[PDB]
DNA sequence: CGGCAGTCGCCGTCTACCTCTCCAAGAGCAGCATGCGC
DNA sequence: GCGCATGCTGCTCTTCTTTGCCATCACGGCGACTGCCG
RNA sequence: CCGAAGCUUCGGCUUCGGCAGGAGAGGUA
């Protein structure tokens, strides 16, 4: 399996890290099997899959709420059905009352849930559709969820072998005259960086 | 309950194995930790006339063993005489990674 | 306290009614650390005569 | 530091070619990279 | 976005000569050799 | 008389880093950087 | 490279044998 050769990253500063772009905690995180990173995202094929998976999306959505719909029906018909054939004839209508905020308690439980669960889809679909190449994404369940759905278009991985697609698929001269053009018009810091 | 994975020496997975095993039971916690085994193949060594058939560990240092997360679960099982330590820095390396049960499924084949 | 370390990972994976002092002891880090200070340490020096 | 580095190696190897969990790989590629850059300098990165 | 100040790591710290001592071991995995039992 | 069991003995590695062990280390100059406040 | 032993035509030829790294402490100018 390839390595990384120690003088040309770990160093004061980062060569590598002044070629890629990249912070030397990133580079850190990506070679010693810590994080992943995106070599590369097709952007054609997204391009036009993007309204597609848009359509998708919402279709998925849609399911997501109507089955929470179905779940909230079934336990809340049973539940009020039970709590209907006894209003707490023993004491006051109070005692049914209190059972039934309990019952109005479990369901904004679950309608929290679900709603979480529709926004971490929101995050999913927001991850996947603005997706750069040298993007750093933490948290493996993430990484295999976008692999599960969407795992055509972007690809990506961790170690050395991932920072040689990197480097391997890199164009000098396209960078270097961007740094002419941002030195030739800028000020602040950036033109330090450039420097 | 799922399946993890854990580190030992070189040659120490079975000293590791009774070690836990002994424990679990001494030290009290046989709630958490359920199942260990320890993936071994095989080798031919016939001497023309003499079989052999002696262990040939397919991962050599690597034990997995089916444990309950908590906290002195963790205690017990990685402070136990042999273990180097458990595996999954997948998330920097704070907690173990529970193996994918169709990867550990496929382990137990054999 | 390295033999202490020892003998209390080494009381839970034995059995009872089989454990004895004598079997629950270990001398050998306490030789060790006394003669690794009386021959190679900073303060135990050669004498001159 | 050769004998850590062909060690590592040669097991990466075995287990490469066995059809081994991913788990297992990445932590044996992670421990012949921290072999390998204690071999080119020792102490730069984490413990000697 | 845009300054901003603490902070954290890495670099360096004179030349030549003399004498002495100390520098992983126990655990483990086979491989038999002979004694003891049926 | 033969098979099984247990001790001399070749014989080649093996030695991590958590909820642990570990205890610290001057002093000045320089440069990135990085969370933090506005 | 040194030693031992033979042939030696006196240029030499043949046999055998043989090695030297680190850490710490104290001292002189």
């Amino acid at each position: 399996a390839p390595v990384t050769h120690i003088w040309y990253f770990k160093g004061v500063p980062s060569r590598l890290g002044y070629l890629l772009d990249l912070a030397p905690k990133d580079l850190e995180k990506i070679i010693y099997f810590a994080a992943y990173v995106i070599t590369s995202v097709d952007e054609e094929m997204r391009h036009n899959e993007l309204s597609t998976l848009e359509a998708e999306m919402a279709v998925e959505r849609k399911a997501v709420e109507d089955q929470r719909d179905g779940e909230l029906e079934a336990r809340a018909q049973k539940l009020e059905a039970d709590l209907a054939e006894l209003e707490a004839e023993g004491a006051k209508a109070d005692a049914r009352r209190k059972v039934r905020d309990g019952g109005e308690r479990e369901m904004r439980q679950i309608r929290d849930r679900a709603q979480r669960e529709l926004d971490r889809l929101e995050d999913i679909w927001s991850t996947f559709t603005k997706l750069a190449p040298k993007q750093l994404i933490v948290d493996e369940n993430l990484y295999r969820e976008l692999v599960d759905r969407y795992g055509e278009y972007f690809t990506g991985a961790m170690g050395a072998e991932s920072i040689q697609k990197l480097i391997e698929n890199f164009d000098i001269d396209a960078e270097a005259e961007s740094l002419r053009d941002v030195i030739r018009n800028g000020k602040g810091q950036k033109k330090l960086r450039a420097l | 309950k799922n399946w993890y994975v854990v580190h030992t020496y070189s040659g120490y997975e079975n000293k590791v194995k009774a070690n836990l095993e002994k424990r679990v039971e001494s030290m009290g916690m046989q709630d958490k930790i359920f199942r260990v085994v320890v993936p071994e193949e095989e080798e031919t060594d016939i001497k023309n006339g003499k079989k052999k058939v002696v262990k040939k560990k397919v991962f050599p240092g690597y034990v997995l063993v089916e444990i309950v997360m908590t906290d002195d679960s963790w205690y017990v099982v990685r402070n136990t005489p042999g273990v180097t330590g458990f595996v999954g820095s997948a998330g920097s390396g704070s907690k173990p990674t529970p193996l994918l049960p169709g990867e550990a499924e496929t382990i137990l084949k054999r | 306290s390295r033999m202490e370390r020892v003998v209390r990972e080494r009381m839970t994976t034995q059995d009872v009614e089989a454990i004895t002092p004598q079997t629950l002891i270990n001398i050998r880090p306490v030789v060790a650390a006394i003669k690794e200070f009386f021959g190679t340490s900073q303060l135990s020096q050669f004498m001159d005569q | 530091l050769y004998r850590r580095v062909i060690n590592r190696n040669n097991r990466l190897k075995r287990l490469i070619d066995l059809g081994a969990p991913e788990i297992i790989v990445n932590n044996e590629k992670r421990m012949l990279q921290e072999s390998v850059d204690a071999l080119f300098d020792n102490g730069r990165r984490g413990r000697p």
